RNA sequence: UCUAAGGGUCGGGUACGAUCAACUUAGAACUGGUACGGACAAGGGGAAUCUGACUGUCUAAUUAAAACAUAGCAUUGCGAUGGUCAGAAAGUGAUGUUGACGCAAU
RNA sequence: GCUUGUGACGGCCCGUGAAAAUCCACAGGAAGGAAUAGUUUUCAUGCCAGGUCGUACUGAUAACCGCAGCAGGUCUCCAAG
RNA sequence: GAUGGGGAAGCUCCGUUUCAAAGGCCUGAUUUUAUGCAGGCCACCAUCGAAAGGGAAUCCGGUUAAGAUUCCGGAACCUGGAUAUGGAUUCUUCACGGUAACGUAACUGAAUGUGGAGACGUCGGCGCGAGCCCUGGGAGGAGUUAUCUUUUCUUCUUAAC
């Protein structure tokens, strides 16, 4: 029931006791008007609510998903 | 551009009722729909609602009154009977 | 094309049997049953809506901040302000014009 | 086709009409065109200055 | 023979009150210890619409003497009576429309609504759109006070019974024509099942002393006694006269 | 007078503090790019202490009587200029312009004019200024 | 098959331009085995007499009427320890959350 | 445009057009509260639990009432060109 | 429609707060021990009566021979109960800001009092929403093609929260 933008607020939901499992999802997407580009949202489940994080670079997310919690256990696509 | 010669408000029963009857409650309905003046804040804004209740437009002031008018002959008579009465006892 | 059925038993037209039309992801188009409107809550003082205060169907006032509840001046989400300034500047006078009409008997006592 | 022919003003006459004229378009429905036009010129030309607000004034009810 | 129309009113079944929207019953406060001994102050806090009744009400809110809380009373509102008025009630009260004084404490001449027969009845004279009754008397050994009716019936009752300063709102009501069938239905319905009427002399005689007959007639002079018998009264119950009042009327 | 001057005591009549008694300390009787009307400096008193008794002793009385102060910019359109007055020598300076902008020198301002305050109603100097007005 | 009239939207120093989207209404040609609200849809009119004013009501299943009601008009009873009415009775009941601009009865 | 919802208005009344459970607010200020550490769950997040009975279908020129798979009767919502 | 009552030979009739000694709550008092007494309220005075009135909270997708706002999937919300962590708050103890209408993520509040919501006729035109209707381009699929038609039909959706 939630989206998010600020990064750092997120990596804590990965890191909350109660936040067993994420999922990571991957759009094509159009740009501006002209060519498209690679969306990935950030899904992560908690108890209550589940939160989305847009990372719409490609680049930011490659990184960003190296940091996800190596004991949280994400579904691929 | 008249509308009509005489009936008025009265057009409405169009011919029922017979002509006296409805004039009698042309008179009355010329009384009870027109707006009067605010004893209070003095503008011309009370319309009656359901007979004998007075409210007043802006201000919200609310007197009961006649049934038809606001003020009724006799109360006025009343009230002049009253100022007339109490004024002889502080007199 | 496409009409609807009621979701529930109730087949008539009540007050608390409203319906509204809806699109869903399916394509199709579905029965929606819509509570009652909720009212602005008014001031007791002259009567109307009063401001700042969030308008729900009454228990749903249990589940929300005390904030959606008031504003912030004494006889917060209850009077209307410039109803609260009358009370004031009353208070203020009446008590006043209290003080002019001891002060001033006291002097009938002395002067009779 | 036929509503081609139609908004080209085609069967439209006396004898294609079985509604008064009333009710194919309501008077009343002509005339809030009409007002609320006038009432809107009226408008522009007072908030440019075209027109100056007393004879906007006398316009209006004239209206 | 068949049990006839009045009879059956009595025993109240489809003929009781409409009730339902009705504001509360109008009483004047309880005859308490200040509204005997001095007087006490309210504010009518709203003047309002009674169904089936031809005058408004008024609510008019006092303070308890005895417990901090607000205590509402319904009044029925004389002309000239409005919202935020301030409303005095008592012996020691000041003699002005809308308050209600003690028959004994007002000179005669005085007009007053909504007054008690015995004192503390909370109001039983005068409480139709328009009524009212003036003191005409006043007699301090064993303190009387006369006053005479909306009948013209003069009656002599105890000073201390209470009385509202005024007449009764929505006058002259009663001088509109219903014009209508309907106007009337409509009244009724917030009244109670007194509408529309039959006459006896279109019944059969099951149904009435006045039915039947090859054409409509009375037949036996309507005029029945007072000593006449469940069944019997219908008609000029106990009539002394009848027939156009000629003539003035007035009480001498 | 210009009698919204030195030592006026009045009522706030709307806002947050609405009811509360003030002193004019400092009157800027016309303008203000920042606050463009005529306008009053003020310090009052927004939790007044409570009525103290026989019954109250040793430190409840310390704490019935402790005092919570405020300071305001308000429009003389929203005062009830009062015939009372009560004097403001001892928080002149605490309560200016200046003191207002930055919350760091309003958190000041008020800790004298509560002591101020807090003195004052000992002693019992002004005591209607101590009575809550009820409304 | 044409013609004319009726609108929206924008920039103008402190007269107009530019396009966008609507079936109404009137007129003018042409045209046909003079037909055209082409099916469907859709009032017969007039002059009087009797009678009930009107709208409304009834004999389910032989009478819808001129009968009943009605507003209007008039008479009667009644100030509560009361009028009219209910009940075997009663610390019982309808009117009555009532009060003569009322309730009850013709 | 059609249906429906809704608003701000306006007409009408000798008609002025329910009640209660329940929810919230405010006035009050009883009380209870820290600096070596208190107060606070009407802010967020987190844990558990939510019983019983109904739930099929017909709703009518055949699932109901009219002796019947009776041309009768029997309350409603949705509504294309 | 029970109840103290009042009638009635009696089956029962009356009355519904009525001519009644009509009850239960908050916490302290307990640290013999579990609940006696300590304040103070509160005097409301049964109960039945609505599958159309009022009313805490769920939606979409998928699934069955036959059930589905009930299963399955996902995403929510309400009520009760427990409660800790983070935030907020406090040395000016119970928040700040705005002239003000008022703002807010919070921002102690017993008795008692009061205000609101629940909660309300009908008809008329006007304004806005939604679903439907009508329609342009385009990307697909289908139909007609002796001849004619950049055509006829059709899909292009978005729930509670
Ligand atoms: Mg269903
Ligand atoms: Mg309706
Ligand atoms: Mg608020
Ligand atoms: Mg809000
Ligand atoms: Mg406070
Ligand atoms: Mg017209
Ligand atoms: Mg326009
Ligand atoms: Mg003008
Ligand atoms: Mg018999
Ligand atoms: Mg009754
Ligand atoms: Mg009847
Ligand atoms: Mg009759
Ligand atoms: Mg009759
Ligand atoms: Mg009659
Ligand atoms: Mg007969
Ligand atoms: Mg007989
Ligand atoms: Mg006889
Ligand atoms: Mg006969
Ligand atoms: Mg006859
Ligand atoms: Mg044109
Ligand atoms: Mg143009
Ligand atoms: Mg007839
Ligand atoms: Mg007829
Ligand atoms: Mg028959
Ligand atoms: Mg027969
Ligand atoms: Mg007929
Ligand atoms: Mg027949
Ligand atoms: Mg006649
Ligand atoms: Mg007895
Ligand atoms: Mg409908
Ligand atoms: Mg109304
Ligand atoms: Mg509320
Ligand atoms: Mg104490
Ligand atoms: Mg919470
Ligand atoms: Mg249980
Ligand atoms: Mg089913
Ligand atoms: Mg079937
Ligand atoms: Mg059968
Ligand atoms: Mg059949
Ligand atoms: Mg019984
Ligand atoms: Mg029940
Ligand atoms: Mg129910
Ligand atoms: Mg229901
Ligand atoms: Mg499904
Ligand atoms: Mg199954
Ligand atoms: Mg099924
Ligand atoms: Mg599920
Ligand atoms: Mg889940
Ligand atoms: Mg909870
Ligand atoms: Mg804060
Ligand atoms: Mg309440
Ligand atoms: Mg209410
Ligand atoms: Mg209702
Ligand atoms: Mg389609
Ligand atoms: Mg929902
Ligand atoms: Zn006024």
């Amino acid at each position: 029931a939630r989206e998010i933008t600020d990064i750092k607020q997120f990596l804590e939901l990965t890191r909350r006791a109660d936040v067993k499992t994420a999922t990571v999802k991957i759009n094509k997407k159009l740009n501006k008007a002209g060519k498209p580009f690679r969306q990935t949202k950030f899904k992560v489940r908690g108890s209550s609510s589940l939160y989305t994080l847009v990372i719409n670079d490609a680049g930011k997310a490659k990184k960003l998903i190296q940091s996800l919690p190596p004991t949280l256990k994400v579904n691929r696509l | 551009a008249k509308r009509t010669k005489k009936v008025g408000i009265t057009g409405k029963y169009g011919v029922r009722y017979g002509s006296s009857l409805r004039r009698q409650v042309k008179k009355l309905e010329i009384q009870q729909h027109a707006r009067y003046d605010c004893s209070f804040c003095g503008k011309k804004t009370v319309k009656r609602g359901a007979a004998g209740i007075w409210t007043c437009s802006c201000c919200k002031k609310t007197v009961a009154g006649g049934a038809y008018t606001v003020s009724t002959a006799a109360a006025a008579t009343v009230r002049s009977t009253i100022r007339r009465l109490r004024e002889m006892v502080e007199a | 094309a496409q009409r609807v059925t009621f979701r529930r038993r109730n087949p008539y037209n009540t007050r608390s049997n409203k319906i509204k039309v809806v699109k869903t992801p399916g394509g199709i188009l579905r029965a929606q049953h819509v509570k009652k409107l909720a009212t602005r809550p008014k001031c007791g003082d002259c009567g109307s809506a009063l401001q700042g205060i969030s308008t729900l169907r009454p228990r749903q006032y249990a589940t929300v901040s005390k904030t959606h509840k008031t504003v912030s001046r004494a006889y917060g989400g209850s009077r209307c302000a410039n109803c609260v300034k009358e009370r004031i500047i009353r208070a203020f006078l009446i008590e006043e014009q209290k003080i002019v009409k001891k002060v001033v008997k006291e002097q009938t006592e002395a002067a009779k | 086709a036929h509503a081609q022919s139609k908004r080209e003003g085609r069967h439209s006459g006396y004898g294609k009409r079985k509604g008064t004229r009333e009710a194919r378009l309501p008077s009343q429905v002509v005339w809030i065109r009409r007002l609320r036009v006038l009432r809107r010129l009226l408008a522009k030309y007072r908030d440019a200055g075209k027109i100056d607000k007393h004879l906007y004034h006398v316009l209006y009810k004239e209206s | 023979g068949r049990v006839i129309r009045n009879q059956r009113k009595g025993a109240g079944s489809i003929f009781t009150s409409h009730t339902r929207l009705r504001q509360g019953a109008a009483k004047l406060r309880t005859l308490d210890y200040a509204e005997r001994h001095g007087y006490i102050r309210g504010i009518v806090k709203q003047i309002v619409h009674d169904s089936g009744r031809g005058a408004p009400l008024a609510k008019v809110v006092f303070r308890d003497p005895y417990k901090y809380r607000l205590r509402e009373e319904i009044f029925i509102a004389n002309e000239g009576v409005h919202t935020g008025q301030f409303i005095y009630a008592g012996k020691k009260a000041s003699l002005n429309v809308g308050n209600v004084l003690p028959l004994g404490s007002v000179p005669e001449g005085t007009i007053v609504s909504n007054v008690e027969e015995k004192p503390g009845d909370r109001g039983a004279l005068a409480r139709a759109s328009g009524n009212y009754v003036i003191i005409i008397g006043h007699n301090p050994d064993e303190n009387k006070t006369r006053v005479r009716l909306p009948s013209g019936a003069k009656k002599v009752i105890s000073s201390d019974a209470r009385g509202v300063i005024g007449v009764i709102a929505g006058g002259g009501r009663v001088d509109k024509p219903l014009l209508k069938a309907g106007r009337a239905f409509h009244k009724y319905r917030l009244k109670r099942n007194s509408w529309p009427k039959t006459r006896g002399v279109a019944m059969n005689p099951v149904d009435h002393p006045h039915g039947g007959g090859n054409h409509q007639h009375i037949g036996k002079a309507s005029t029945i006694s007072r000593g006449a018998v469940s069944g019997q009264k219908a008609g000029l119950i106990a009539a002394r006269r009848t027939g156009l009042l000629r003539g003035s009327q007035k009480t001498q | 007078a210009k009698f919204l001057k030195a030592g006026k005591v009045a009522v706030v009549v709307r806002g947050r503090y609405a009811g509360k008694k003030v002193v004019i300390v400092k009157p800027h009787d016309e303008g203000s790019k920042s606050h463009p009307f005529g306008h009053a400096l003020v310090a009052g008193i927004e939790r007044y202490p409570l009525k103290v008794t026989k019954k109250h002793g040793a430190k409840k009385v310390a704490k019935r009587t402790k005092i919570k102060p405020f300071i305001k910019v308000v429009n003389y359109n929203h005062l009830l200029p009062t015939r009372y007055t009560l004097d403001v020598e001892a928080f002149k300076s605490v309560v200016s312009t200046e003191t207002f902008e930055q919350p760091s020198q309003r958190e000041e301002a008020k800790k004298v004019v509560k002591k101020a305050f807090e003195e004052r109603h000992q002693a019992g100097k002004n005591q209607w200024f101590f009575s809550k007005l009820r409304f």
